[PDB]
């Protein structure tokens, strides 16, 4: 009439987890293992807040169109936010040679510095200020800030002809334009001469474009088109511009001022005051937990993404009173 | 009267720890955890918590990616490969869980057959083994004793004498 | 369950086979063959819920000029199928080490099963078997299958003829 | 007497463990499905698009060779052949042709519209031909495009437009003639140095026709270098030249869109049904892998490298 | 010893059982030794051997060349290529550290139970015959030479021959 | 008072495993599956030893660079060692379309044979001598090996027209160039005409290229640029050359001589007299076990790379020694 027992611990745990011969088995203790919440808020990133575009586009922010003019300044940056469709990219309607080679490479960078490397009062043979009612600054013809139109002076398109030593002590994108009119009237109201060339020459690029004037739909009531270019100008490395007519140049290159980790994340949301080591378009994600499921888009150091609704690990006793 | 074992099911009677001991004498009645069984295991299920999260982990990643109009074999490239990943993850996630709840439970089950087989070898002839996970004494064993029997130290060649002669009736 | 299996058990997976005055026979628990088979269902199941949803659409064609672009194509498909290869493979592989010892551990609780619940009422072989020390017909034979057997009962001359 | 034991029976049905090999058990799930039908089948009830030795240029310039596909229905998805004969009866390239291949991995029906009747090209001959699309002894050409060439010496400027108005997107195509020298570019075209250009609102091409001497394919010296575009709705396609247009008739309304592929086989489609299909034949099964072909199309099992994969499901047999 | 024999499966392991891996430790007039039991242990290096070769049967089959190039032009080219080769890494790092981690405590395990066979293999075959001491060893409540060994090792232990005095020794 | 024990191996083992449960868990035996050493040698592969570039480059090489002249002729090879940043490329500053491409051929084909294609004595009607000092041996001017520069003779450059039929019964790697010089003086110089062009056809190749004349950065001293561009010639096809001015021609074609199992490996190692079924840029392994950590980069049959430090698999006991002397 003496007696031991020997049991196991039972709580009013419902919590209830599966194996692999056994469903919804309720234990005593799980672990969640798969992280499911975000905050709702897009964040900063490191400390850093991200470069946010609003309706520019990357084209538009580095072109200058003036409808980006809030980011002819910008402090350095976590990552980058775009639209999905930005409204405010080429105004005066175009194309941008290996644009998401460019995009691409803003997902290493984290800071610019504009350096005016071609200021525009020194094309004294020609005229710079083109524009047009695409890029119209509150009614008024306008173009891209950091570009310039060289058109004739007076009756004549001498050949332009400027080059730049990237003294900067860092790396350099520089962009340029070529302008393809829309009939051969336009091409001679503008550059005189027809059959002209925009030739860009540095220690290894060598391009040569010629317009191509054909007609074509109004896009932005434009039927004219300018297709840009870019290139990393290395250090201490010189670019050639000369053209006989066409060229859109650059009065403004864009030093590499801060390296590092970013990328480009399309959502809608506006930055808010927060921070994470792990940012998504739906939110961001405080968690020490390996999996999460809330978006595979992310940026920063972030739990493996995977397609499933519950992982949870069985810490404790099967629960049965 | 009392008696749930191993066997039977759980106690909520015993917040203290895991696995432990049901006692029943003269003083009274009471549960206690074997904080050794106990520790033995968080330690283990711990660790093996740990170990499922101690992994990859290291970006910044960054994983959105862009292409052209003229590069849709490549932007798919590219999704058939995040895709192939998530599903390798996906899986392997799903599966480990399953397989490691699956381990954890028996491990639970063995820890307690271990307490049981770790009194019963002690006791032997001293004890009735009830079959519901419960010794029932031949012979008398207060608080004393009671701690003798948790911790491992029972007097098996004191108890002897007496327990011989109450079972032989 | 020592020395072997039981074609003769045709029954079930796990169970008793019985001799008495009455006869011989053998006899499937339903209890534990049962929770075996809804658990093998399980891990059978556990391992076919998976990925799956294509379209996928694997062909994929490229240039003269991309070969580069075409060999990393390569090296994807082949690394995910080597990957799901070699975790099929070792899946399965300790997936049934675990089943067969699944099966070697419920045969051995059922002998517990029993042991536990007869005690001295009953001589252990050594064989997985149990020879009385007293007597029992098919009506006692139910009692010692699904659990409800009288050890207070037959307590008594059990141990008259247990002592010579 | 009572005993406890298990069941046996006359299986001989091996699996491995980690620990054991060939171990024979009562019961096993096979989870690796080998078996296909050996027939090539339609995917979700619809039957794909089979081009026999044509091959998609082939198809939507319209080669002479290629007439039973100037109309098909809807496709679950393309077969074709690995080396397929018809293609660029005129010889040739085909500007991002992989891209455009990509593309019909998508769509799933065209509806070929005419864009730009060859009637209306009134200052022009229309009727340019060669031996190397022949239909049967007389020279022809790309069914689906026009071959501009001189009208009684002269070649005025080939100004025509078209805004897509089909209200699906639409796929157009064009070309230019390479001579292969100066003495063919004046017979056909009079004037040197020419040029096409074509404008919609996002396309801006312009070409110059490269004149150069080379080695005879199909008989033949020059090359007509295709290229495409799609046409949005709404928006307008402008041809501009001067000499060396190969103009489309024709542009490809994408009429049905969804879920296809592509894939490289000889065998010819038949009248059963799959949710996956692949180059040997078609796959029925619920397993989780399969080893039959990597190359599937559908919702398919994970292809494996693997001889076997069986689950044990039954006692460890041991009569 | 120095001290009294006795260490089984509980209390730990023999440095002394050079033999193999699971074994008998005896004691009797003749002498005391240590011996493998050949079966237990050989059923064991073949499960160990062949749970190696598993995890070793692989895939494997190379010249694969890891190394690609890409321009200044594409990197997005190169860093996908990138996510690939690191995708897989990450893959089988994580695999194999787990794999091998499950892998481990199952073969502790598996020694364990193996040894605890051992122990149920004689228990179940001497019974009455041997008392249980609760260390791993039975001492016999009667006389067993190494004639009577080898039967209680390799499993021909003759319990019906030894039935009766160990009654008489036991009941005092 | 006779005895029975049943007991398990221990030993003086120190080495430790992992599991699930537990850590730094000593047993007696265990299989280390991680492979971690290399010998440090740069070796030969299937017995065949690798094409050794040194300072060179592809390009250097294919093109004929005079710094490279000890690879005019190089036997089978393995894979394809290269320095990183290769001294001696495009010793006449330029760039070369589709250049990873071509280096990607490479990884398969395993053995060139260099075939006279187009002789330069037979461009009769220009002069063939032309060279730069960015080329120059031992001082002089001189110009990659295997390309010539046609310039005009004596205030006349003619069209230039020549083909080639691929009679080598093997597919054949033709390369060639177009001189973009730095401004119109220069191009009068060399060439007398200015708007010029180099027309390439085969039965599937149709290029034509007019020169870029610009003002450019000195690379090497050097203003002008030379673009160049390949293709492989099928069997029995045919390759036109047609230019006006600015063709840098091939003499030499490559006939893709041996195929099968290469690659190209970045590494500043000399090869050694070793051998090896994988070859990793710090070493080669020898090794049968499934995993190494060495080095991701490896050419050959190689075990799964992984980022861990060790994986190292229990075969053995627990191992729990007795209390000597017991
Ligand atoms: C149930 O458990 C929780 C502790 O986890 C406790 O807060 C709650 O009050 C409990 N209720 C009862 C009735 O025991
Ligand atoms: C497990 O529980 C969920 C409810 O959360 C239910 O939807 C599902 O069908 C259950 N499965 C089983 C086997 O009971
Ligand atoms: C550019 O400037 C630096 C001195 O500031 C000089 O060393 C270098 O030669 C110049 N580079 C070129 C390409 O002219
Ligand atoms: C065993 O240790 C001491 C004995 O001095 C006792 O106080 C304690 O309660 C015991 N612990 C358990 C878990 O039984
Ligand atoms: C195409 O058609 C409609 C007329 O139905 C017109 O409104 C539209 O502006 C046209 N677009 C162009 C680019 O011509
Ligand atoms: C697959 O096979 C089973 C019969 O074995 C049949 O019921 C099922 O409908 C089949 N499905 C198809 C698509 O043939
Ligand atoms: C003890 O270990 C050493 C190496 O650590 C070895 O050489 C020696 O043989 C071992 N001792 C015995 C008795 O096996
Ligand atoms: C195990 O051992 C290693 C060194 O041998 C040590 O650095 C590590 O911290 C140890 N791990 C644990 C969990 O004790
Ligand atoms: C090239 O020569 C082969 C025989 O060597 C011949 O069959 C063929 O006609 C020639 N090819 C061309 C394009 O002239
Ligand atoms: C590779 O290892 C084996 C070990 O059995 C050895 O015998 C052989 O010589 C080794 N090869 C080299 C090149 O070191
Ligand atoms: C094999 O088992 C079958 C059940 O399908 C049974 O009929 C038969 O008796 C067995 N074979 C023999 C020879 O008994």
């Amino acid at each position: 009439s003496d007696q031991i027992c020997i049991g196991y611990h039972a709580n009013n745990s419902t919590e209830k987890v599966d194996t692999i011969l056994e469903r919804n088995v309720t234990v005593t203790h799980a672990k969640n293992i798969l992280e499911k919440t975000h905050n709702g808020k897009l964040c900063r990133l490191s400390g850093i807040p991200p470069l946010e575009l609003g309706d520019c586009s990357i084209a538009g922010w580095l072109l200058g169109n003036p409808e980006c003019d809030r980011l002819l300044s910008v402090p350095e940056w976590s990552y980058i936010v775009e639209k999905e469709n930005p409204v405010n990219g080429l105004c005066y309607p175009g194309s941008f040679n290996d644009y998401e080679e460019l995009k691409h490479l803003l997902t290493s960078v984290t800071h610019f510095e504009k350096v005016k490397i071609l200021p525009r009062d020194q094309w004294t043979q020609h005229t710079t200020t083109g524009g047009s009612r695409a890029c119209a600054v509150s009614g008024n013809p306008s173009f891209f800030r950091n570009m310039v139109w060289l058109t004739k002076k007076g009756s004549n398109y001498p050949i332009a002809k400027r080059s730049y030593n990237n003294t900067s002590g860092e790396q350099m994108l520089v962009i340029w334009g070529i302008h393809h009119p829309n009939d051969d009237a336009e091409q001679r109201t503008l550059y005189q001469n027809v059959g002209t060339y925009v030739s860009v020459g540095t220690s290894t690029l060598n391009k040569r474009s010629i317009p191509e004037i054909a007609t074509r739909p109004k896009v932005n009531g434009l039927g004219g088109r300018m297709e840009f270019s870019w290139t990393l100008l290395e250090t201490w490395d010189v670019i050639n511009f000369e053209s006989t007519g066409n060229l859109i140049a650059p009065e403004y290159g864009f030093k590499i001022s801060k390296r590092g980790s970013s990328g480009i994340m399309k959502t809608e949301k506006i930055l808010e005051n927060c921070e994470t080591k792990c940012q998504t378009p739906l939110g961001a994600i405080n968690t020490t937990l390996p999996f999460h499921n809330i978006h595979p888009l992310t940026i920063g150091e972030c739990p493996k993404y995977v397609k499933s609704d519950r992982l949870i690990l069985a810490t404790g006793l099967r629960n049965v009173p | 009267g009392a008696i749930a074992g191993f066997i039977e099911g759980g106690w909520q009677g015993m917040v203290d720890g895991w696995y432990g001991y049901h006692h029943s004498n003269d003083q009274g009645s009471g549960y206690a955890a074997d904080k050794e069984s106990t520790q033995k295991a968080i330690d283990g299920i711990t660790n093996k918590v740990n170990s499922v999260i101690e992994k990859m982990n290291t970006q910044f990643e960054a994983v959105g990616k862009e292409f052209n109009n003229l590069e849709r074999r490549l932007e798919n490239l590219n999704k058939k490969m995040e895709d192939g990943f998530i599903d390798v993850w996906t899986y392997n996630a799903e599966l480990l869980v399953l397989m490691e709840n699956e381990r954890t439970l028996d491990f639970h089950d063995s820890n307690v057959k271990n307490l049981y087989d770790k009194v019963r070898m002690q006791l032997r002839d001293n004890a009735k083994e009830i079959g519901n996970g419960c010794f029932e004494f031949y012979h008398k064993c207060d608080d004393e004793c009671m701690n003798s029997v948790r911790n491992g130290t029972y007097d098996y060649i004191k108890y002897e004498e007496e327990s011989k002669l109450n079972r032989n009736e």
